[PDB]
């Protein structure tokens, strides 16, 4: 009674065969379901028992079963799509919604541009800093970054956030917040931030001086 | 009528606390179908919690909650309670009610409890498990560096920091301009507080003439703040 | 005696129903006669030559017999049908005439008769008791007569067909008689003991539910629950005895019954070996006496039901023949037609029969000239509305006289007397009809010109041209869709379309604005031109337009005069100047006890045994027929000795297994009844004071909930499981054998079993449909009757009973047509039932003759199959109808399952809420807007503020119940404000732990109670959760100035103040309350009217005791004694729920 939406976070374009496999535990035997949820708002019921639609639901959504390899497939892709689908299964007093997938729109690889800014001296008084060497307008989502303070492998001091794909031309941005207490940001001078992206022919290197 | 499930209760507790979440249905009789309680992670996933059927008296909890939560279903006023005890830090999720499906239309049988899916839901009440309370988010303006891209696309913003609870509004040109402004979602700070950063892209062609403010408005701390933006100078 | 209300057609109906009752009852014995003859031919021809492979004589005879059988079937069809219908038709007609005459003589029943008894007793009496008579005289009599028929016919066909064997059998009857009779005496005495002991332990719930409020304040849940358990654990000791005794006796009954079988079979085996009584004539006496026994046995309750019929009908007939004092319906009255408006009184004394220990009339001596208006005044507590009621003679005074022009009050034909005058009272109530129709009921026959002219002139036309469906809007239950002042104006429109000669005006101007009052005043002024009008005084500012003005001090003419004549006359006037019941499952009623599963297991194994006992007697009977074919005496008689013993072995085994099944399920039932009793009570006590303050959840109904519905749940839990198990065995191996043996007879008879079986099922379906429709029509007419049993005094005032009589009839004619449909619906399926029992014989035996001739199965096998199935189904029927009513205890379980889960908003058990450590009694109110969600129409508090400081006091002066008790509650947190906040010690009381909050608020309410304990136990009820040192009691016993008088009593701290403790005064039991509130050392008091039975000294001493520890801690006081109000710290007034 464990569930695995195996191709998590899909990346398909509008107008194509689109696939989802949700391989179950042993023998749920046709008692799985498929829910589509647009962000923040409650999830909908799309189809049930792996074949047959609900009411009010368009007839472009296909449900397929095979043994325990399930499948929810598409070909229409009216842009009212692009949300996250969860394939709950329900059996013997135990119900599990598995960890679902998403669907990202397609676009050309967007050149990532980095920006680094030393923390405000308005800020350093309170005893900390929070320096940000983020990015903007890049495609795809996968961006690897490296903080390197005084030429060191900075690890464990990064908490990166990323907005949801742009509605108009569908790129991403990024904010990484390296923080340092008072006893620390006073003894190091050159603070170097690195990024790694396929849009960049060369993984670049942001830096500055402590003045 | 039309099927209408609402929720109630919920809104604040620390680890080691009780609560009662009341799902009131409207549009059908309660004892005809099953009732569940899904819990949507804050940003991760969607995990079942429980259910109760008030016509065969059959309750059932998922493991992670057994013994601790208790369901009940008052059929004098079409209500489904979930009482919670000893809340941890892995339960800040939002908690939708739900009604499991019936095929016949007006009741559900015991065989295949909720194996046709859940159809009607409510809109989740968000719940939290943080210690202490809430404080003020002292902003530290992300002043554009004097190494700004000469006539390029210049980043600039400000860091609204140590604020609670969500949300806070961050506007630019005081509600007259938010083009290029991305309100990075509320990320959480180790001790329990938060931090969000709102940045905007500009040409350096106007950096002399125009000069802006990031506008913060933190409503549940009873405070509304400003702090001007300036291209930082040594 | 009881069939008075009968035309001739009723009598024809009953008699042509009785004769055919008897000619149905005699229908089995004849059947057994023919069965005898046929089995004779069969076994004769079989043994004399068996032909598994010149025999067609068998067929000639069997077709002859098939005609006999079916021709007999037709006979019973017709007679069954007629018995049922004609009896239930006579029932319906007579019951409709009964109902109608009963109302028409309840309206003729006076108000003294209404002052005596209750007003739900009446309506419930109507509904239930009329259904009681209906089922009593209805049809049970038909079935009882057919029972006695089948009895005497069984014995007679015995003696006629072979007399030696019949004497053998009928000889040992008196032993079974003695047996089952002492069965009855045992079980009856034990039922009595058990019930008396319970009801001795259920007066506790009724004295701690008649007073839910004092309990739920003082924190007395668990003290109560334990006063209850301690009694259920007495009653179990007798529950268990009754279990073992009743079920031993039942096993005995079956040992004897099976013993009888053995005796008869062995005898009537020697007497068949001797070639005397052949099998055909030998089986006849057997079965006919069996049928005699079973019928006459299974029709005893059709005598208890007739007894219920008479038991009800007594009081109903007692009322219809009853004939009162002055009759609201007799036209025997010397009504004048021309008369002045003279109203002369003298020395009239009148007391109440319902209240004679307070003199209310003391001799009035007033004159009213014709037309001249006297205006009546007086203080609160003299009986103004009383006097009005008198003036129109709803009663008869003692030793005085009233007159109009000296003409006697015993002269006026009452219709004249209450259609000549008019009255608008405090709250003239509106019935459930239009506006035009209330006004038409004003007089009965009026004109539309009068209509609009009154309506306008009655100051009350604008809202009509505002109201939805302007002319005909529906002022429903007690005037909810109105303003206040509209209702008195519309009453005045009604009373003015009456054109009276004497008018009466009472408190009809209490929630108006002045202008509308003045309008109606001048309107009745410009209406009075030769007639009088008497008005009871609300505000003495408008009284001024009188000829004479009168006050009262104890019912006598005390002050009479006009304005200036009394302004210097110094009497009283001067001082006055300045239902879903959500269905439950089965699984749930069972899960209510999965902690006695061992008993269910023993009992259901044992049950399946007990119930698979017929397929035995089928195969035994088969073998009996099998042995009697060829004819070798020597070994026959030994086989028959064997079989007498086998019956004997089954007589013993039956005893054991019956006694087990019975006793085991008796244990499981008793246990679950004790648990459901306890659990439900404990759940009652945990409900907020709204739920209890309903008209539905009264003390009567809750006490019934405990004392019967708990008992009834066991029906659906245990017995229905035993019964399903039984019938599965009784009719599963039936069909299993009968398929191993009859490949093809079995199907054919299975194709008839459902009829004999589903008589009951098809009747349940359709009878339920029509019973719903009936009860609905009955509830309509019940509405129409609840009206004039509630709003009685008004309706007799307008004299408009006689309109209600016809309005009632119009609906009564609903359910009568209902009954006439039920007759035919019930009867046709009853007759197919009884009718189809014969056609089965015919078909089965004729078909078996077919096979036997062709050679498919030996005659022993057709007798097996046929007995295993048909006596199977007929046994199923009786088994089932031994159970207790499962339809009636799957609802009962629903009514407790809704009392269990119902979550009160104010949980009086919860272990959460801010507990404040030490408490400063700073009580505060913030514009608290309040209304009882019971009568939710008048906002009791319309925004109220009050604020008291530690040690200080408040005090709310004014008029009785003005909005002065509700403040006492919103601190004890019974109710919650509609609007407003009462934050305490600085913090909001909608956040405290309610169990804690009431632990500081000692209260001496308006009417303190003393439970059924000893006095020590009673005061130390003042605190719970920690036992009270005996000196603590004694300390407060000197505090509230009560320790002395105790030393006079028999048992100082141990005397028993009983239920209400009638051994006591008002000033002492009130004084104990102070003893009671003070052991808690309560922070704030609420001394609501402690001195309504406190004497001078009793209070004048304890006020020193009230306040001394009240020093340093607040108190609100809402009483009526100025001499406590004055020294108080603060001051507030309450006017219509408002301060000024
Ligand atoms: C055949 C020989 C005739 C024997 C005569 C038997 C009885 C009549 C004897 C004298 C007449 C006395 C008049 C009786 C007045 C009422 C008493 C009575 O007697 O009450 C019928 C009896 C009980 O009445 P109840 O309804 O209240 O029972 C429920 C019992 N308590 C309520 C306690 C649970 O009835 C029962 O229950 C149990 C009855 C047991 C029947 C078992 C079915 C087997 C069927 C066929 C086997 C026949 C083989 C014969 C072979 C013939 C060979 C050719
Ligand atoms: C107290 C706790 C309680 C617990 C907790 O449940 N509890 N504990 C125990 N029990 C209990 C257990 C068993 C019973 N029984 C009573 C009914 N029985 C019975 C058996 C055979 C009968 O007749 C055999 C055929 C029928 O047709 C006849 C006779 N006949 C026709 N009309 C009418 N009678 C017939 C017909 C036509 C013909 F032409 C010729 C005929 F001969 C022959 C009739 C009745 C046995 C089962 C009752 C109660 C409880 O309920
Ligand atoms: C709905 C009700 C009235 C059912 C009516 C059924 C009656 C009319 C049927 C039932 C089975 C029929 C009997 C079955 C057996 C036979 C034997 C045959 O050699 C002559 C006809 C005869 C004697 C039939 C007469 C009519 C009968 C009794
Ligand atoms: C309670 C009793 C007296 C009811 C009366 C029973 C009547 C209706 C029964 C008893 C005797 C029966 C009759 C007996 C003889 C026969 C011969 C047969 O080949 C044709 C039918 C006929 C004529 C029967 C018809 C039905 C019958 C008349
Ligand atoms: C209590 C009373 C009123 C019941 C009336 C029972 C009468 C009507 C019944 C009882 C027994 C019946 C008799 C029993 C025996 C005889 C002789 C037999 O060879 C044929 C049937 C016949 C001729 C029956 C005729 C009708 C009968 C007398
Ligand atoms: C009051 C009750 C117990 C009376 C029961 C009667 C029993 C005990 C008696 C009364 C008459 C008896 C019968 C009288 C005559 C004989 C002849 C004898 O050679 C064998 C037994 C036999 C056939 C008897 C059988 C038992 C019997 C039926
Ligand atoms: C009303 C009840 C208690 C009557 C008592 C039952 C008596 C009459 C019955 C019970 C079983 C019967 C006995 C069972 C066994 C024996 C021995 C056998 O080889 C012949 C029959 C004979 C001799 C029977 C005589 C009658 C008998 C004793
Ligand atoms: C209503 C139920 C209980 C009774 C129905 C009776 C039917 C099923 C029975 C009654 C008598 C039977 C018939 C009587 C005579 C014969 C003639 C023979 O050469 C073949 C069988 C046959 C044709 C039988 C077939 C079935 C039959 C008609």
């Amino acid at each position: 009674i464990q569930m695995t939406q195996s191709p998590s976070s899909l990346s398909a374009s509008v107008g194509d065969r689109v696939t989802i496999t949700c391989r179950a535990s042993q023998s749920v035997s046709s008692a799985v379901a498929w829910y589509q949820q647009k962000p923040g708002k409650a999830p909908k019921l799309l189809i049930y028992s792996a074949s047959s639609l609900y009411s009010g639901v368009p007839s472009r959504f296909s449900g397929s079963r095979s043994g325990t390899d399930f499948t929810l497939t598409i070909s229409s892709l009216q842009p009212e799509d692009f949300a996250t689908y969860y394939c709950q299964q329900g059996y013997s007093k135990l119900i599990t919604f598995g960890q679902g997938t998403k669907v990202e729109i397609k676009r050309t690889v967007a050149a990532p541009s980095v920006f680094i800014f030393p923390p405000s001296d308005s800020q350093l008084k309170s005893g900390t800093a929070s320096v940000v060497c983020l990015l903007n307008n890049f495609y795809p989502r996968e961006a690897k970054v490296q903080w390197k303070v005084d030429n060191a492998l900075q690890s464990g001091n990064s908490q990166e956030s990323v907005t949801e794909q742009d509605s108009k031309d569908s790129t991403y941005s990024l904010s990484s917040t390296l923080t340092l207490s008072k006893a620390d940001y006073e003894k190091h001078k050159v603070y170097a931030c690195e990024v790694t992206h396929q849009g960049l022919s060369s993984p670049v290197t942001k830096s500055f001086n402590r003045g | 009528s039309e099927v209408q499930l609402v929720e109630s209760g919920g809104g604040l507790v620390q680890p080691g606390g009780s609560l009662r979440l009341s799902c009131a249905a409207s549009g059908f009789n309660l004892y005809s179908s099953y009732i569940h309680w899904v819990r949507q992670a804050p940003g991760k996933g969607l995990e079942w919690v429980a259910y109760i059927s008030s016509y065969y008296g059959s309750t059932s909890y998922a493991d992670s909650v057994k013994g601790r939560f208790t369901i009940s279903a008052d059929t004098s006023k079409n209500t489904a309670y979930l009482q919670m005890n000893s809340l941890r830090a892995e339960d800040t999720a939002v908690y939708y009610c739900a009604r499991s499906f019936s095929i016949n239309g007006s009741y559900s049988w015991w065989w295949d409890q909720a194996a046709y899916g859940l159809d009607y839901w409510g809109q989740g009440t968000l719940v939290t498990v943080s210690s202490a309370s809430t404080k003020g988010p002292s902003v530290f303006p992300l002043a554009p560096s004097s190494k700004s891209t000469s006539g390029g696309t210049a980043a600039l913003g400000c860091l609204v920091k140590d604020y609670f609870p969500e949300p806070v509004t961050v506007s630019w040109n005081s509600g007259a301009l938010t083009s290029g402004v991305h309100t990075f979602p509320a990320v959480l700070q180790s001790s329990g507080l938060y931090s969000l950063s709102s940045v905007v892209t500009v040409p350096s062609s106007s950096l002399g003439t125009q000069t802006y403010i990031c506008n913060v408005n933190h409503k549940p701390s009873n405070t509304k703040v400003d702090k001007k933006v300036e291209p930082k100078s040594c | 005696t009881l069939f008075r209300y009968s035309d001739w057609q009723d009598k024809l109906f009953m008699s042509l129903g009785t004769i055919m009752a008897i000619a149905h009852g005699s229908g089995l014995p004849l059947m057994m006669i023919v069965f005898g003859e046929m089995t004779d031919k069969f076994v004769d021809t079989a043994g004399n030559f068996s032909f598994p492979v010149p025999g067609k004589i068998l067929e000639e005879e069997m077709t002859r017999y098939a005609y006999y059988y079916s021709g007999l079937g037709a006979g019973v069809l017709v007679a069954a049908y007629i018995q049922v219908s004609f009896w239930t038709l006579a029932a319906g007609r007579q019951i409709r005439k009964i109902r109608q005459k009963f109302f028409h003589a309840i309206l003729r029943q006076e108000i003294g008769w209404f002052d005596i008894n209750d007003t739900t007793e009446l309506n419930t009496r109507l509904t239930d008791d009329i259904s009681k008579i209906s089922e009593g005289i209805g049809d049970k009599v038909g079935m009882f007569f057919q029972a006695v028929a089948t009895f005497f016919a069984g014995f007679i066909v015995g003696f006629i067909r072979g007399w030696k064997l019949t004497l053998v059998i009928m000889a040992i009857s008196p032993i079974l008689g003695l047996s089952a009779a002492v069965w009855a005496k045992i079980l009856s005495a034990f039922s009595d003991k058990e019930l008396a002991a319970y009801a001795k332990a259920g007066a506790v719930a009724e004295e701690a539910l008649g007073a839910i409020r004092t309990v739920i304040a003082f924190g007395g849940q668990n003290k109560e629950l334990e006063r209850y358990q301690k009694h259920l654990e007495n009653a179990k000791e007798i529950g268990i005895k009754k279990a073992i005794s009743a079920n031993i006796s039942m096993g005995i009954a079956f040992l004897l019954i099976y013993a009888s079988y053995a005796l008869a079979f062995w005898y009537g085996s020697t007497l068949v070996i001797s070639k005397e009584y052949t099998i055909g004539n030998a089986m006849t006496v057997f079965f006919s006496i069996l049928i005699g026994a079973f019928s006459v046995g299974q029709a005893a309750p059709c005598i208890d039901a007739f007894a219920n019929a008479r038991g009800a009908a007594y009081v109903i007939f007692d009322i219809i023949d009853n004939n009162p004092k002055i009759d609201s319906f007799s036209e025997r009255g010397h009504k004048p037609d021309s008369i002045k408006g003279n109203l002369e009184f003298n020395d009239v004394h009148f007391s109440y029969p319902s209240r004679a220990n307070v003199k209310i009339l003391k001799g009035l001596n007033l004159k009213v000239q014709s037309g001249q208006t006297v205006a009546l005044v007086g203080s609160s507590g003299c009986g103004k509305s009383t006097t009005v009621q008198l003036i129109q003679r709803l009663y008869d005074p003692d030793e005085g006289t009233i007159n109009i022009d000296g003409q006697d009050i015993r002269n006026f034909n009452v219709n004249y007397l209450r259609e000549i005058i008019g009255v608008v009272s405090q709250e003239p109530v509106l019935f459930s009809t239009t506006i035009a129709e209330n006004i038409c009921y004003g007089r009965g026959n009026v004109t539309m010109d009068e209509i609009k002219k009154a309506v306008k002139e009655a100051n009350a036309y604008e809202f009509i041209m505002k109201l939805p469906q302007k002319f005909d809007t529906l002022v429903g239950e007690r005037g909810a869709q109105l303003s206040g002042g509209q209702k008195q104006r519309i009453a005045i429109a009604r009373a003015l379309v009456r054109n009276p000669k004497i008018l009466l005006l009472d408190q009809a101007t209490s929630a108006l604005d002045t202008e509308s009052e003045a309008e109606v005043q001048a309107a009745l002024d410009k209406a009075r031109e030769g007639r009088t009008t008497i008005v009871i005084a609300h505000r003495l500012s408008t009284v001024r337009n009188a000829d004479v003005i009168a006050g009262f001090e104890d019912g006598v003419i005390v002050e009479q005069g006009s304005h200036s004549e009394l302004m210097k006359k110094e009497g009283v006037y001067f001082k006055l100047v300045n239902a879903n019941v959500p269905p439950v499952s089965f699984l749930k009623v069972l899960k209510l006890n999965k902690t006695e599963w061992p008993y269910f297991v023993v009992g259901t194994v044992c049950a399946i045994a007990n119930g698979g006992l017929q397929p035995a007697f089928s195969v035994i009977f088969s073998e009996i027929i099998a042995i009697f074919g060829p004819g070798d005496d020597a070994v026959k008689q030994q086989k028959c000795n064997i079989f007498s013993l086998i019956f004997l072995f089954l007589g013993i085994i039956s005893f054991f297994t019956f006694f087990l099944q019975g006793f085991t399920f008796g244990k499981a039932g008793e246990i679950l009844t004790r648990r459901l009793r306890s659990m439900a009570f404990k759940a009652m006590l945990r409900q907020d004071m709204s739920w209890f303050d309903d008209h539905k959840n009264s003390t009567g109904a809750l006490s019934t909930r405990l004392a019967t519905d708990a008992a009834q749940v066991q029906g659906a839990t245990g017995t229905r499981l035993a019964l399903i198990a039984q019938n599965i065995a009784n009719l599963g191996t039936g069909i299993i054998i009968s398929f191993i043996y009859g490949w093809q007879l079995t199907l054919l008879l299975l194709a008839v079993v459902p009829i004999i079986a589903v008589s009951g099922i098809v009747e349940m379906k359709l009878l339920a449909g029509n019973a719903k429709r009936d009860k609905k029509e009955l509830e309509a007419a019940g509405k129409i009757a609840t009206e004039a049993i509630e709003n009685i005094r008004t309706v007799v005032s307008l004299t408009q009973e006689r309109k209600f009589e016809s309005m009632y009839v119009e609906k009564l004619y609903g359910p009568y047509r209902n009954s006439v449909q039920k007759a035919h619906i019930y009867g046709i399926t009853f007759s197919i039932s009884q009718a189809f029992m014969y056609f089965s014989y015919a078909g089965c035996f004729r078909f078996g003759a077919y096979l036997i001739v062709n050679g498919h199965m030996r005659f022993r096998d057709v007798i097996l199959v046929f007995s295993a199935i048909v006596f199977g189904a007929v046994a199923l029927g009786h088994a089932s109808s031994f159970a207790p009513d499962y339809a009636k205890a799957k609802l009962s379980a629903a009514h407790l399952f809704m009392l269990f889960e119902r979550q009160p908003l104010i949980d009086s058990y919860s272990e959460e809420g801010l507990k404040p450590d030490k408490f400063e009694g700073n009580i505060t109110f913030n514009e608290v807007v309040f209304n009882y969600p019971t009568r939710a129409n008048v906002p009791v508090l319309q925004g109220l503020s009050l604020e008291v400081k530690k040690g200080q006091t408040l005090a709310l002066v004014g008029s009785s119940g003005c909005g002065k008790s509700t403040v006492v509650q919103l601190l004890e947190r019974f109710y919650d404000p509609l609007a407003g906040t009462v934050l305490l010690d600085g913090q909001e009381a909608k956040k405290l732990n309610v169990q804690w909050l009431r632990a500081q608020l000692g209260i001496v309410s308006q009417e303190p109670i003393l439970f059924d304990c000893s006095i020590a136990e009673n005061i130390a009820y003042g605190d719970n959760s920690r036992v009270v040192s005996q000196d603590e009691i004694v300390s407060a016993a000197k505090a509230a100035n009560i320790h002395p008088f105790i030393e006079t009593l028999p048992h100082k701290y141990e005397t028993r103040v009983g239920d209400k403790g009638t051994q006591l005064s008002g000033g002492q039991k009130q004084r104990i309350a102070i003893a009671r509130a003070l052991i808690r050392q309560p922070q704030i008091l609420l001394l609501d009217q402690a001195t309504s039975a406190l004497d001078t000294e009793s209070e004048k001493v304890v006020q020193e005791a009230l306040d001394k520890a009240r020093e340093g801690r607040t108190c609100i006081v809402i009483a009526h004694r100025l001499s406590t109000i004055q020294n108080a710290d603060l001051i507030v007034v309450f006017q219509n729920g408002r301060v000024k």
